[PDB]
C-alpha cells in the first residue's frame, strides 16, 4: 500500500 | 531560463494528458513535530507547531496555483497531485486535486471519535488556543492529514498512480522529491514514457531524471509557461 509517509534521501 | 520556459510550454501544448505534482515549495514564502508517534506522544506540539508554520505558508494562492488552474482550465492538465494540506489549490479554482497527505478540512478526535470541521478550530487556532475535543475535553484532535509514520489514503493513492502511468508530461513544481510513496510517481511517470518537467527554487537528487529543468520561483516562472503554452495554441 505505499508503504508509510518516509524522508529517505532520494 | 526561457529556453527552458519554452521547452516547458511544447511538451505542455502538444500533451494529451499532462499531470502537475506539487510540494511545500509552492506554498511556503520533525519527529516531534509532524510524525504519529510525535502527535501520540505530544499532540500539543503539533499544534503548536502548525501554529508556526501557518505564518510561514501563503495565506492565500499564489501565481504559481492560478496558473495551474488556468492550464486545468485549458484542458492541458488532467490532475494535480499535491503532498500539501493547505488547499491553495482548490482555492485558485483547481477541481481535479489529489490529496496524498490529506488536509486540515477535517479532523476527528482519538479518544471518543467526534469529527470536526477546520472552521470549528480556526478562531481558536488563529489565537493560539489548540484545538480540544468540546465533547470529552480531550487533547488528541488529530486533523484529516497523513503525518510521517502514517500511510496514504488508499483510494488518492491508487488515482495518483493511475495518473502517472497514464499521462504524457509531468511537471514537479516545488518539490525536493524526498518523501515517499509520493516522490515515487515522478517516477512510475518516467518509466511510462511521459516527458518530464521539474521547476524548482533548488537543484534536487531527482534533477538527472527530468527532460526539462527550471530553477527559479514558481509564481514566477508557472505564468510565464502558461503564456508561453497560449502563444503556441494562437489563444495569445
Ligand atoms: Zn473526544
Amino acid at each position: 500500500k505505499g508503504g508509510a509517509k518516509r524522508h529517505r534521501k532520494w | 531560463m526561457e529556453d527552458e520556459i519554452r521547452k516547458a510550454a511544447e511538451i505542455l501544448a502538444k500533451s494529451k494528458h499532462a499531470v502537475v505534482f506539487t510540494g511545500a515549495g509552492i506554498s511556503a514564502e520533525p519527529e516531534e513535530v509532524a510524525s504519529i508517534s510525535g502527535f501520540k506522544r505530544n499532540p500539543r506540539a503539533f499544534w503548536e507547531f502548525s501554529m508556526e508554520m501557518k505564518d510561514k505558508l501563503f495565506a492565500e494562492p499564489n501565481p504559481a496555483h492560478y496558473a495551474i488552474a488556468e492550464l486545468e482550465r485549458m484542458g492541458i492538465v488532467k490532475a494535480v497531485i499535491t503532498q500539501n494540506i493547505d488547499m491553495l489549490h482548490q482555492r485558485a479554482g483547481s477541481r481535479r486535486v489529489l490529496e496524498l497527505h490529506g488536509s486540515m478540512d477535517k479532523l476527528d478526535c482519538l479518544d471518543c471519535h467526534e469529527t470536526y470541521d477546520w472552521s470549528e478550530f480556526v478562531e481558536d487556532f488563529n489565537k493560539g488556543e489548540i484545538p480540544r475535543c468540546r465533547k470529552c475535553g480531550s487533547y488528541y484532535v488529530k486533523p484529516r492529514v497523513v503525518l510521517f509514520g502514517e500511510p496514504l489514503p488508499q483510494r488518492t493513492l491508487f488515482e495518483a498512480i493511475e495518473e502517472a502511468k497514464h499521462c504524457d508530461a509531468f511537471m514537479v513544481v516545488g518539490s525536493s522529491l524526498v518523501v515517499y510513496p509520493a516522490a515515487e510517481l515522478p517516477y512510475i511517470a518516467k518509466k511510462a514514457g511521459a516527458k518530464m518537467i521539474i521547476v524548482n527554487a533548488e537543484p534536487t537528487m531527482a534533477d538527472p531524471i527530468f527532460d526539462v529543468k527550471i530553477i527559479g520561483k514558481a509564481g514566477e516562472v508557472l505564468p510565464k509557461i502558461v503564456e508561453e503554452v497560449k502563444r503556441l495554441r494562437s489563444e495569445k
